[PDB]
């Protein structure tokens, strides 16, 4: 189990794991696996929540690609073909104003 | 054929459009800088035109328009209000000449649960399920959800 990303506003714990799975679990439901997010191609190395929009989040894998997701996409909205290596990590841009990873 | 997607200002009309070509979507700003792509469906190639309700967009839609013959008139089934104001307007707009040249395949969006707007309600609000005139089509959807995918392309084929 590589990474957890959390919704702060909303009572959540998001997890990515190497099983090529991202699961969402709900703590108020007392660790329900509320939803499973899948659209993998490899181990899930990292999850980061765009906390800015907690709600939307991005995922990094070393198969070099990034999926950004919408809740209504237990899959990303899309995948983009980032790395020429692998995408180890994904990070967000502190400001809400503009947006970088 | 020159085919027009109209609908809201701030809709993310576009959202839908590129959701549509591209699968993954686009900002719920609609267009604001001129938008056409031409699509083969059924190998008649229609240039489908996304216009944001750039207030100005609406005005300019009115301005420029000739050369149309068909349209996906997009409307929100959750927007109760500029849906209303519009309703009249657009309706008539449609009744202005040239839009009678065109089937209105209206897209009713944001139909999605514990709140949307009642298909029947709006239909009768416009009397508008009406066949007092044209090849029409009515299609459900939170196009922003994408809702009716092949059915559109296909039903629309019908002629």
């Amino acid at each position: 189990i590589r990474c957890i990303a959390v919704h702060p506003t909303q009572p959540f714990i998001l997890t990515s794991s190497d099983d090529m799975l991202i699961k969402l679990w709900d703590w108020d439901k007392k660790w329900s696996c509320s939803q499973v997010f899948e659209g993998h191609t490899h181990y899930v190395m990292q999850i980061v929540i765009n906390p800015k929009d907690n709600n939307q989040f991005a995922s990094a894998s070393l198969d070099r690609t990034i999926k950004v997701w919408q809740l209504g996409s237990s899959s990303p909205n899309f995948t983009l073909e980032g790395h020429e290596k692998g995408v180890n990590c994904i990070d967000y841009y502190s400001g809400g104003d503009k947006p970088y990873l | 054929m020159r085919i027009l997607m109209v609908g809201l200002d701030g809709a993310g009309k576009t959202t839908v459009l590129y959701k549509l070509k591209l699968g993954e979507v686009i900002t719920t700003i609609p267009t604001i800088g001129f938008n056409v792509e031409t699509v083969q469906y059924k190998n008649i190639s229609f240039t489908v035109w996304d216009v944001g309700g750039q207030d100005r967009i609406r005005s300019l839609w009115r301005h420029y328009y000739r050369n149309t013959e068909g349209v996906i008139f997009v409307v929100d089934s959750n927007d109760r209000s500029r849906i209303g104001e519009a309703r009249e307007v657009m309706q008539r707009m449609l009744n202005e000449d040239e839009l009678r040249n065109a089937a209105w395949l209206v897209f009713a969006n944001k139909q999605d649960l514990p709140e949307a707007m009642s298909a029947a309600e709006i239909t009768e609000k416009l009397g508008l399920h009406s066949i007092r005139n044209r090849p029409w089509f009515i299609q459900a959807t939170c196009a922003t959800s994408g809702e009716g995918l092949y059915e559109g392309l296909e039903w629309l084929s019908n002629s």
